């Protein structure tokens, strides 16, 4: 990824057996939780989170007025349907309150349900056992180069 | 064991099975073996598997700094280009797999098939040849695998509620494999706190002289009170060893594992750290252990911590801008208000953080992490070091969280720039300096 | 006189080479030091007269304390009591060592490092 | 786009790289704007090797100049003045961000500056002269191209920089999904992108070339790399982004390059991620990936090799490229065509002849 | 190896062999010895 | 359609009550599909019968003790729930076990009725203090998988009724994992091994062919649909 | 001793293997000698004296053969 | 000598080794790596690689 | 605690190409299992119909253009990766396309041999103008699951012969849950299957069972 993220292809598994949303949509790519926390680049997660929230879209609450998250200077970026893409120039970019109140945002997948909170997590679910896994897991879109 | 690819399988045992599918009528004489080999015929793969089999390669990893930056292990034909690496020898051979590569060579004469199968085989070289400590010790995911199973949290699901009055206690089970199928159900947790009667494992020193000293039991049953992971865990461990009941912290598995070294011979160490290594991994994805913009949260008192030593700096300050205070005293009255400042961040925040968040799980095993790197992430990251060694008084009140600023980042890499210089020339002097000690 | 083999945990065996295997476990840890680092290692193996001299006791007795401002006196009063020792110009820069810190009165054995610093291996 | 912009302190009439010391490589605070601390090498050529930054401009006498917008009065103008590096630390530079005051104003009570230490302090807006364009002045363009840069740490953004540069252009070439500013404005200063230079519409659009007709009554033509072989082997293939009745404008993108989307680099492609240890597999930095992105083509990507072989005059005769090989099977022989060398659209497998040639023998024997 | 015989005993390294050429080349005279045979002869 | 070739089905005796089976060769990945599956067949669909609940003479209001008897309360509901009877009542069955003699009770102590058989007579219940009776009923109920000790608000209204954990499936243990095989013909190809620690009601290949039987016709349900597509035998 | 059974290269275990001989060194000459006597055979002259493998490499016999006690040697 | 000379300063060694008229017994275990010899250490000992093996009597009995 | 009604298994209908499934009941702790078990042999087994390779006539290999076609020979075959046929007849089967003059060529163009029907004639396969003309030919399979393109050197075609990656799967996406419960609890599932029209989900649903049933065995 551009956050100097690197690292060789361990393996390629089969569509069939691999974290898959409630969905039914297989994850493409499975990162170590291990290697994020100590190197010190986090931007990897943001854009793992703002990746997610380009996919499904979003649309922030007309319910009454703008909540204060969104007080700031966002403007006109209150609603983007689903894939439209994204610019965080970089030291003017998003910030980490308007993160969260995206987090939670549109919900179709085809049907009316959510695929990820507003933590970035989801429950998958193991291709081989067939069984969720215990705890939710962070899921989202990455932008990773060969 | 090692994974090697066909194809360079293939050539470097080319030699090989050109006498092998020789010797069967595959081929009629040497020239028709060596082009059969070149285009290689389906027949051949067949007869790789043969001449490898038990025939032992050394492989090595620049740059060797001790000696077990080569060790023996044996070939495994592998589908793929690539070569596989067992994951509890990374740190012999300091492997990052970010791309790395490493040589493969393979012994041809009697005396060297032996010494590699007998001096530099894998398995018999665990602790490093200088502390004595082990270094096939399960690290990073084995470390938080193995520490999440034998963990004890309270309240968990089905937990020996030492019944009273009306009920019997509860939480008592008839074996181990009925814990089991009460975990495979919604009714036991494998953390939990619930008491079992073990017929095959052995418990501790203590309690043994207690409960039997008549003997040890093979068929005794005995029952102690442990969750039901740190079982599982002792099943993993030699029979004759005792049952140990903590939560597995990486020094507490290197006292474990050095202990096996000295009470057991060589081939049960390398069998008990690889069903570690199996353990480890399969708990290590079920911990639940992710990262997140929510599992980084920051400690509220930051506010009111950074203000109140700002104002402390500007009544310094303004002492200075009176004339009075010395230059040099100013800064270093800066630079100690802002150091032990970043403390209390760092001490609010480990209050604040939940024992069971992932990111302090990882640093509390001891899997990888430290508190430092935990408190520039969030928090603060402290204070930089200028390029003339000096500590720059301005210090960085933002954390990576937050995100830095402009004149933030600028700053930062002013100190970032000479710690990866450093590191360039740590290796070529530390390298030059092994070469005298060696001659 | 060697050991248990640290590899083995038993008995050095008799063909071992102990020589590499010590340079090698010595200098792979060096990529760790901060190069107080490999600069004060290399310099301990090399033999070289340390960075900042330190004087060393020459001989037992109790020692006199005197401060020429921007120097430093210690002179040594033999038990014998023979001639006494006389150390002339130490750098307040280079303080003294500690037992607390060395102060006028205090006795010295016939190797102890007088000040802070590295005491010259030739010379010890 | 990046080896051009790149600055040395090597080759002749400089320092050598063996001898440099560490001071030179250290950041310098007139480095701001100018050359770009974060992008340089990690190994022994750190310091010595970096970028110009995004709005750096050269001076006809070889310094580097800045862009700033000077302040009056707590009031910032619309004069923009290119700066040296001397004359910069003569004065005060605020901030890029900053409250802005309807019409032109400093609103904050205090404003951050910049000293020709550097020093940061403050004043009440009064004493400021310049600001600075915008932020991201101390980036360059690899750099800028890093989502949340501002997050991550020097060290791994160094890291960041270098390896986009090493990315290979793939067959389907996605843009990025969450990205910066810079995507769509260096893809097109690069030059592997088609534009257009006249206002005007489409005549033509076929893979080989696309004609445009300008209001100008003027006629403009542009003939598309098709699987070029880059310099290191990379795919230079070029794809058409108009229509035939299309209406384009001067300076527009009329067809996408190697690793270039819709007028933005496309430097990678974008996949759904799962953050969580799985099974041992991925495991001290390695990863694993769906089945999908093979059958799917995703992560594909096309090289190319260029062989090369010649027939000279020997003392001993003439070399002659031939399909009569002295030892073979006619079998070895079934890809060559009359004159010796491989037919196109054959298949060549290691080991395979690709042009047959022959060089005269002396005194066998 | 092609014939599954033993794999017979080493030689002498081409390269060092070399290196008494090249020793030679600048008047250093350089002799193997044997423990009594006093000189030999590579060739 | 389908032909491929070719599956096996072995078993290896690690004792009488254990035996491992490893199917050879799978195809990429059918190893781990079915092996969960069989898992959870053999584990909780086999049908059974057990112990649920006891009811001890002396223990109404006491919380944990048993005078005459050095086994206490909780060590002997455990060592009931290792009680191997096959009831073919289908409903809950009540024995008896009733001993006054200063010795070590067994499971051939107690009188099943007819239609239940204890299979482990040899297995210890008690020792029997000196000058110690102990009377004890037993409910024996059909059953399938494992259903912990279930108090249903019925189980409040009996005074001294424990109910227990009933262990109803023959099969206390079993484990699976997966391997690759087929040197050249077949590449990375799939192995099943699983693990079944059974108990003397069944044997382990017992155990398996009734949970092939219950597994085949569960999937009958789909096949039932068209039948049309197929694959190999 | 209850270790596991042991795959290929692990077997005969080393433990059990270094009571044979004086060291880890004695013990590669050892089996690396007798290895080379067996391949003679199949083309000095003695063994297989355990029963050979299917297509068991020599080296692997004469490990086999250390372990079982078959053979003695006297170092130099 | 030709140790030293590998090792640093070869012009220095070996112009002090030929006036010096020195002889290299060639003991040292890099003096073996050059020529190709055994190193003296490990397997390369005389005790260990002058081992003579040969089965026992009671073995070639039971062939 | 024996109970036994034995397992239903009722359709259902969501879309055209995709329906749900449900079967109950089910022991506690089944549905997960049984579940992912026809998920994993859904996505794999089904078998299918897909294009192995195609002839063009000008182009003799798959990286150069063809005159007036707006598409490179390699992004056309990529397009057409998307097809979804499905062949009635084993013994593999030649298509047909051939379009001149302007227009937007798509699936629905290619011809179908006797037996086999193109599912989706609205995609987009290229777009010619006044001077471009298309004349390639598609051989048509039948298998399951992704077998990478074989090459003609592998195979006996010629020169002109361009392999295409095949994906024979029918099926699309599947997901499934459970309803569990807390008298006796048991287990429901509903399984979500979705097909690309080469197939309804009932009949997909039967192979993986016609295919899981034959499997187990004992
Ligand atoms: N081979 C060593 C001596 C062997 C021994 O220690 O006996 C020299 O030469």
């Amino acid at each position: 990824g551009r956050h100097g993220n690197k690292g060789v292809i361990g393996k390629i598994l089969p569509v069939e057996d691999m974290p898959f949303l409630p969905d039914g949509t297989p994850v493409d790519i499975i990162l170590n939780t291990h290697g994020v926390p100590r190197r010190m680049n986090i931007g990897q997660i943001l854009e793992t989170h703002l990746g997610w929230v380009a996919k499904a879209g979003w649309n922030i609450d007309v319910a009454a007025g703008v909540p204060d998250w969104a007080s700031k200077l966002p403007e006109e970026l209150y609603s983007a349907p689903a894939d439209s893409t994204v610019a965080t120039p970089v030291f003017d970019g998003a910030q980490e309150g308007e993160l969260a109140g995206l987090l939670g945002s549109t919900l179709p997948n085809r049907d009316g349900e959510v695929m990820v909170d507003a933590d970035g997590k989801s429950t998958l679910f193991d291709g081989r056992s067939g069984e969720p896994f215990p705890y939710p897991v962070t899921v989202g879109y990455m932008y990773i180069l060969k | 064991q090692c994974g090697l690819p066909k194809l360079m399988a293939l050539e470097l045992f080319k030699p090989f099975v050109m006498k092998r599918l020789v010797d069967l009528n595959h081929a009629q004489n040497i020239k028709s073996a060596k082009r059969m080999v070149e285009r290689q015929r389906p027949q051949v793969w067949d007869v790789l598997e043969e001449v490898i089999a038990e025939h032992p390669v050394l492989l090595n990893r620049a740059p060797t700094l001790h000696r077990l930056g080569i060790q023996a292990f044996e070939p495994q034909l592998v589908e793929g280009k690539a070569i596989q690496l067992h994951p509890l020898v990374c740190e012999a051979f300091n492997a990052d797999f970010d791309g790395d590569q490493m040589a493969v060579h393979l012994p041809l004469s009697a005396e060297a098939q032996a010494e590699a199968r007998i001096l530099m085989l894998s398995s018999n070289n665990i602790l490093s040849p200088a502390s004595g400590k082990p270094l096939a010790m399960p690290r990073l995911d084995m470390v938080t695998g193995l520490y999440y199973l034998t963990t004890l949290v309270e309240g968990a699901t089905g937990e020996y509620q030492a019944a009273t009055k009306d009920a019997p206690e509860q939480g008592v089970y008839s074996s181990p494999a009925e814990a089991i199928m009460a975990m495979d159900r919604g009714a036991l947790s494998v953390r939990a706190k619930i008491k079992v009667r073990l017929t095959e494992l052995r418990p501790p020193t203590d309690l043994e002289a207690q409960l039997f000293e008549n003997g040890w039991k093979p068929g005794d049953a005995w029952t102690a009170e442990t969750t039901l992971g740190r079982v599982m865990f002792n099943e993993l461990l030699p029979k004759s060893y005792p049952f140990v009941n903590e939560q597995m912290h990486k020094k507490v598995q290197a006292r474990i594992i050095n202990d096996l070294a000295e009470r057991f011979p060589m081939i049960v160490v390398a069998q008990t750290v690889d069903k570690l290594k199996d353990a480890g991994f399969y708990w290590a994805t079920r911990s639940g252990v992710t990262v997140s913009m929510a599992d980084v949260l920051v400690p509220p008192q930051k506010q009111e911590i950074l203000e109140r030593h700002e104002a402390e700096a500007d009544a310094i300050e303004r002492k200075y801008q009176r004339g009075a205070l010395n230059h040099t005293e100013r800064n270093e009255s800066l630079v100690k208000i802002w150091q032990d400042a970043t403390e209390e961040v760092g001490k609010a925040l480990e209050e604040f953080y939940p024992a069971d968040n992932p990111i302090i799980t990882i640093v509390k095993s001891g899997a990888t992490g430290n508190l430092t790197q935990t408190r520039t992430l969030a928090g603060m990251k402290g204070l930089v070091t200028n390029p003339k060694g000096e500590f720059i008084p301005r210090p960085i009140k933002s954390s990576f969280r937050e995100g830095l600023t402009v004149l933030e980042y600028f700053i930062n890499t002013h100190g970032a720039r000479k710690g990866l210089a450093d590191t360039a020339l740590r290796t070529a002097d530390s390298g030059y300096l092994t070469r005298r000690l060696v001659d | 006189c060697y050991g248990r083999s640290m590899a083995t945990g038993k008995l050095v065996d008799i063909g071992e080479a102990v020589g590499i295997v010590a340079a090698q476990s010595i200098g792979e840890p060096g990529t760790q030091l901060t190069m107080g680092g490999l600069p004060r290692v290399q310099e301990l193996f090399e033999a070289r007269v340390p960075r900042n001299k330190a004087p060393i006791a020459d001989v037992a007795g109790r020692v006199r304390l005197e401060e020429s401002d921007k120097f430093f006196k210690i002179t040594i009063v033999p038990d014998d009591g023979g001639e006494e020792v006389v150390y002339d110009k130490l750098s307040k820069r280079q303080r003294l060592r500690v037992i607390g810190v060395l102060s006028d009165g205090d006795h010295v054995e016939v190797g102890d490092q007088l000040m802070e610093g590295a005491a010259d291996p030739h010379e010890v | 786009l990046t080896h051009k912009r790149r600055l040395s302190a090597l080759g002749p009439g400089g320092l050598s790289r063996e001898r440099a010391g560490l001071e030179v490589r250290d950041v310098h605070p007139s480095h701001y704007g100018r050359m770009c601390p974060i992008e340089t090498p990690e190994g022994p050529n750190i310091g010595l090797i970096g970028s110009l930054s995004v709005y750096a401009r050269v001076n006809p006498f070889g310094f580097i100049e800045t862009p700033y917008r000077k302040v009056e009065n707590g009031v910032v103008t619309d004069q923009i003045d290119y700066l040296t590096a001397d004359e910069e630390d003569r004065h005060v530079v605020a901030q890029a961000n900053s409250p802005t005051d309807e019409n032109g104003r400093f609103t904050e009570d205090r404003v951050m500056v910049r000293k020709k230490g550097g020093e940061v302090e403050f004043v009440s807006a009064d004493q400021v002269d310049y600001m600075d364009v915008s932020p991201r002045q101390m980036v360059s363009v690899a750099t800028a191209m890093i989502p949340f840069l501002e997050h991550d740490d020097a060290n791994r953004a160094l890291m960041g920089a270098n390896m986009q540069r090493q990315a290979v252009p793939l067959v389907r070439s996605e843009a990025p999904l969450v990205g910066t500013g810079m995507e769509l404005r260096a893809a097109i200063d690069a030059g592997d992108v088609v534009v257009a230079d006249k206002t005007g519409v489409i005549e033509e659009v076929s893979a080989d070339y696309i004609t445009v007709m300008a209001d100008d009554g003027t006629r403009q033509s542009y003939r598309l790399r098709k699987f070029a072989r880059s310099n290191h082997g990379t795919c230079a293939n070029q794809r058409p982004i108009v229509d035939a009745g299309q209406r384009v404008e001067a300076g527009q993108v009329i067809a996408d390059g190697p690793c270039t989307q819709n007028g933005e680099m496309a430097l990678g492609k974008n996949l759904l991620v799962a953050i969580m240890p799985w099974e041992g597999h991925n495991y001290e930095d390695a990863i694993i990936l769906s089945n999908r992105l093979v059958e799917e083509d995703v992560l594909t990507s096309i090289h190319i090799e260029e062989h090369e072989i010649d027939a000279r005059d020997t003392k001993l005769g003439a070399e002659e490229i031939t399909r009569d090989i002295p030892n073979v099977s006619d079998e070895v022989l079934a890809d060559l065509d009359e004159r010796g060398i491989v037919r196109i659209g054959a298949e060549v497998r290691d080991g395979d002849i690709l042009v047959g040639k022959v060089t005269p023998k002396g005194e066998t024997e | 190896i092609v014939k599954g015989e033993n794999i017979p005993e080493p030689g002498i390294p081409e390269s060092f062999k070399v290196l008494l050429k090249e020793l030679q080349s600048l008047c250093l005279n350089v002799e193997v010895l044997s423990s009594d045979g006093a000189a030999i002869e590579m060739r | 359609m389908l032909i491929s070739q070719r599956p096996t089905l072995s078993e290896e005796t690690v004792a009488e009550n254990r035996s491992r089976f490893v199917i050879e060769p799978l195809e990429p990945g059918f190893g781990y599909t079915l092996g969960n599956s069989l898992r959870r067949t053999l584990l909780s669909s086999i049908p059974g019968a057990a112990v649920t609940s006891i009811r001890i003479d002396g223990v109404l209001h006491e919380f944990t003790t048993v005078p005459g008897v050095k086994e206490d309360v909780t060590d002997i509901i455990l060592n009931l729930k290792g009680l191997v009877v096959s009831s073919d009542d289908d409903e809950p069955v009540t024995m008896y076990l009733r001993k006054q003699g200063p010795g070590v009770v067994t499971a051939g102590d107690i009188v099943p009725p007819a239609g239940v058989t204890v299979h482990n007579p040899d297995m210890h219940i008690a020792t029997l203090n000196d000058k110690g009776k102990l009377e004890v009923e037993l409910v024996v109920e059909r059953g399938r998988g494992y259903v912990p000790a279930v108090q249903n608000k019925a189980s409040g209204a009996e005074i001294g009724r424990i109910p227990v954990d009933s262990i109803y499936s023959p099969v206390l243990k079993v484990t699976y994992k997966v391997e690759a095989t087929r040197v050249e013909q077949r590449t990375d190809f799939d192995k099943l091994i699983i693990d079944v620690e059974t108990k003397n009601s069944i044997s382990p290949r017992d155990a398996l062919a009734s949970a092939g039987g219950t597994l085949v016709e569960l999937f009958g349900l789909a096949r039932e649909l068209n039948a049309d597509s197929e694959h190999i035998e | 001793s209850a270790y596991d059974t042991p795959l290929g290269i692990t077997n005969p275990p080393i433990d059990e293997l270094l009571s044979r001989a004086s060291s880890k060194y004695a013990l590669v000459i050892y089996a690396a000698k007798r290895a080379r006597q067996i391949n003679d055979y199949y083309n000095e002259y003695v063994g297989p004296l355990v029963e050979p493998g299917l297509q068991e490499k020599p080296l692997s016999i004469a490990l086999r053969e250390i372990h079982g006690d078959l053979l003695e040697h006297t170092e130099g | 000598w030709l140790s030293a000379a590998s090792f640093q300063e070869t012009t220095r060694v070996l112009t002090d080794a030929a006036i010096n008229c020195r002889s290299d017994k060639l003991n040292g275990l890099k003096e073996n790596v050059i020529i190709g010899k055994l190193i003296p250490a490990g397997t390369g000992i005389s005790r260990y690689r002058n081992i003579q093996v040969q089965p026992t009597e009671e073995a070639r009995a039971a062939a």
